[PDB]
RNA sequence: CUUUAAAUCCUUUAACGAGGAUCCAUUGGAGGGCAAGUCUGGUGCCAGCAGCCGCGGUAAUUCCAGCUCCAAUAGCGUAUA
């Protein structure tokens, strides 16, 4: 520390306030715009509606296509865009199915060579989509 | 397969007239020929590699690697000793770090944590060792509680001998070499710190060179 | 090479002007403007001039954006012309590589 | 080819063969058991670098 | 509001380095010597040897001649020695951290069964405590963790209902002697 | 039989109740971090894997399947504060 007088405990809290502000992990926890312009809003796991499956491409160092589907929210209604993890199981979903989304791995960053898209698909018409990778479960209908 | 001394420390511990290692780190003598440590330290000094690394040179025509080579020896009561060495190939390279680490190998005492009971056990002091950015601080522990540390310097610590340990470290320890050189650093800086159990004046030692002047002028000229 | 044709999944398109950002546009001959993506391969091993003919992918999951597979030059462009694959309202208007 | 970015196109290709039919493995203690037995007890001093129980080559 | 307890604690620790070669093989080693089923046993013995050495560290920063402190050395020295991985004339606080966790492992009653002298191996040792074959004074004990005394050493015998210690024979045994005397009679 | 308002659960206890003791232990991985295959077959910058570096171009130590194995074990993996 600078300021070593005895008596002398404001200007250390008030400047340690500060530069705690001059930050980056407690400049978003503690503001409501890192969470309002949140499309989960706090939450871990979140439902929503398919509309469209846009694939779309990779990074420069690595070519591929990347299975994607665009989910509207059922809370707030807002357009996001998911990912379908697996290999060949975009052919599960079908238009205005109900899926369960989640967080991608990096605390709402975009994850690999994937461009613009931070969240994933986990659950499709209220069964996991593991399940039907393995062959364990069957749709309803 | 026969050792010849080029020095006359070589010889002078070859005819067995000079009884242990301690004087030569009494009277500060520089060490010069790697089997003396060879004839005095045996089966008990073991060697392990801890990291090869590859340096590249930028020529006219592609690049040259060479292989950097880094070791450690020490046996488990006492002494212990690091090299580094760069060659071509994998085998010179750690042949010559095996032998430049046998040869330069410093001594290191034991404290006691509060209470002098048994043979000692940790580091007496607080000491501290610095090399580019790197730094690393030994503090004493009570016994049993065993080396807490990164991987190398709790290797490098079981090869010097102390079981307990606390440490902390700054700076880039990702750089191993130099987080090795400040942890041998500061294991060999714990004698230039001036405790009060030695504050007596000591008594001079006879040298060897004086002592086997006769020796010397009857074996070699 | 081989005088491979369209299948269950590929068209023919004309591409009709010069795009930057590795896309390109294109008419395929079923009327429908498609913007294709060049794919991996034909990057820069080969270079595609303007109205040329490209077979095309197709998507299972929309139709705005389609792919590329291939690139004929001449002879195969007037073999393909010889059986009949494309509407007589577009040209191929002798398509080649200048001398 | 059908075309190029078909969903499920290599496992839907590959080939489909089946698992074959052997004994339990032993779970619990025993496991622990053979794996200090095959780990420890079970060796010989040889030289140079070790191989990995996974070595085929 | 509904009376009950709502206390528990847990009683291992999961330690920080999940794969390096060196602990892992030192406890699959243990693991494999006293014939323990998992990793969380040998992990529950370093707990709490770890917090009878965090105790004893205490006890031995405050200073000399004070009420506290030698009340509870001598407590927790009683009860080190009255346990079993003491010796009375080892009657110091400062002992206490020289202590490793093969002491606390050798009074389990799985090992002391087995070396006692009454079972073959560490592991029939095992399946003849989970199996309720023998007591400690008078009293059957189907836990191989059972911590044994000093004094509760020498008492450890077989119990009453058990075809190795004297009593009703078992029932394999009384199957083949029934299907003796069904091919007999 | 015990327990309990009456039970039920635990314990005591009759007669039954296991050889591949089918009374059949899963979950995530096997390039580095980070314990563990340059094994075999298929696709060929396609499918996909990958928290990071990166892996796939018609010989993949990283994909899709089998065998071997490594880590915890009635538990393991993912997303969030």
């Amino acid at each position: 520390g600078k300021c070593r007088g005895l008596r002398t405990a404001r200007k250390l809290r008030s400047h340690r306030r500060d530069q705690k502000w001059h930050d980056k992990q407690y400049k978003k926890a503690h503001l409501g715009t890192a969470l309002k312009a949140n499309p989960f809003g706090g939450a871990s796991h979140a439902k929503g509606i398919v509309l469209e499956k846009v694939g779309v491409e990779a990074k420069q160092p690595n070519s591929a296509i990347r299975k994607c589907v665009r989910v509207q929210l059922i809370k707030n209604g807002k357009k996001i865009t998911a990912f379908v993890p697996n290999d060949g199981c975009l052919n599960f979903i079908e238009e205005n199915d109900e899926v369960l989304v989640a967080g991608f791995g990096r605390k709402g960053h975009a994850v690999g060579d994937i461009p613009g898209v931070r969240f994933k698909v986990v659950k499709v018409a209220n069964v996991s989509l593991l399940a039907l990778y393995k062959g364990k479960k069957e749709r309803p209908r | 397969k026969e050792w010849l001394p080029v020095t006359k420390l070589g010889r002078l511990v070859k005819d067995m007239k000079i009884k242990s290692l301690e004087e030569i780190y009494l009277f500060s003598l520089p060490i010069k020929e790697s089997e003396i440590i060879d004839f005095f330290l045996g089966a008990s000094l073991k060697d392990e590699v801890l990291k090869i690394m590859p340096v590249q040179k930028q020529t006219r025509a592609g690049q040259r690697t060479r292989f950097k080579a880094f070791v450690a020896i020490g046996d488990y009561n006492g002494h212990v000793g690091l090299g580094v060495k760069c060659s071509k190939e994998v085998a010179t390279a750690i042949r010559g770090a095996i032998i430049l680490a046998k040869l330069s190998i410093v001594p290191v005492r034991r404290g006691y944590w509060g209470n002098k009971i048994g043979k000692p056990h940790t580091v007496p002091c607080k000491v501290t060792g610095r090399c580019g950015s790197v730094l690393v601080r030994l503090i004493p522990a009570p016994r049993g509680t065993g080396i807490v540390s990164a991987p190398v310097p709790k290797k490098l610590l079981m090869m010097a001998g102390i079981d307990d340990c606390y440490t902390s470290a700054r700076g880039c320890t990702a750089t191993l070499g130099n987080f090795a050189k400040a942890t041998f650093d500061a294991i060999s800086k714990t004698y230039s710190y001036l405790t009060p159990d030695l504050w007596k004046e000591t008594v001079f030692t006879k040298s060897p060179y004086q002592e086997f002047t006769d020796h010397l002028v009857k074996t070699h000229t | 090479r081989e005088l491979v044709f369209k299948e269950d999944g590929q068209e023919y398109a004309q591409v009709i002007k010069m795009l930057g950002n590795g896309r390109l546009e294109a008419m395929c001959f079923d009327g429908v403007k498609r913007l294709c993506h060049i794919r991996g391969k034909l990057r820069k091993k080969v270079w595609i001039n303007t109205s040329d003919i490209i077979l095309v992918g197709l998507r299972d999951y929309q139709d705005n954006k389609a792919d590329v597979i291939l690139k004929y030059n001449a002879d195969e462009a007037r073999s393909l012309k010889a059986y009949g694959e494309l509407p007589e309202h577009a040209k191929i208007n002798e398509t080649d590589t200048f001398g | 080819h059908g075309s190029l970015a078909r969903v499920g196109k290599v496992r839907g290709q590959t080939l489909k063969v089946a698992k074959q039919e052997k004994k339990k493995k032993r779970t619990g203690r025993a496991k622990r058991r053979m794996q200090y037995n095959r780990r420890f007890v079970n060796v010989v001093p040889t030289f140079g670098k070790k191989k990995g129980p996974n070595a085929n080559s | 509001p509904v009376a009950r307890s709502w206390v528990c604690r847990k009683t291992y620790v999961t330690p920080r380095r999940p794969f390096e070669k060196s602990r892992l093989d030192q406890e699959l080693k243990l693991i494999g010597e006293y014939g323990l089923r998992n990793k969380r046993e040998v992990w529950r013995v370093k707990f709490t040897l770890a917090k009878i050495r965090k105790a004893a560290r205490e006890l031995l920063t405050l200073d000399e001649k004070d009420p506290r402190r030698l009340f509870e050395g001598n407590a927790l020295l009683r009860r080190l020695v009255r346990i079993g991985v003491l010796d009375e004339g080892k009657m110091k606080l400062d002992y206490i951290l020289g202590l490793k966790i093969e002491d606390f492992l050798e009074r389990r009653l799985q090992t002391q069964v087995f070396k006692l002298g009454l079972a073959k191996s560490i592991h029939h040792a095992r399946v003849l405590i989970r199996q309720r074959h023998i007591r400690v004074r008078k009293q059957v004990v189907n836990i191989p963790s059972f911590i044994v005394r000093l004094d509760s050493q020498k008492h450890i015998d077989f119990s009453l209902r058990s075809p190795y210690g004297g009593g009703r024979p078992g029932r394999v045994k009384r199957k083949n002697a029934k299907k003796g005397q069904g091919g007999a009679g």
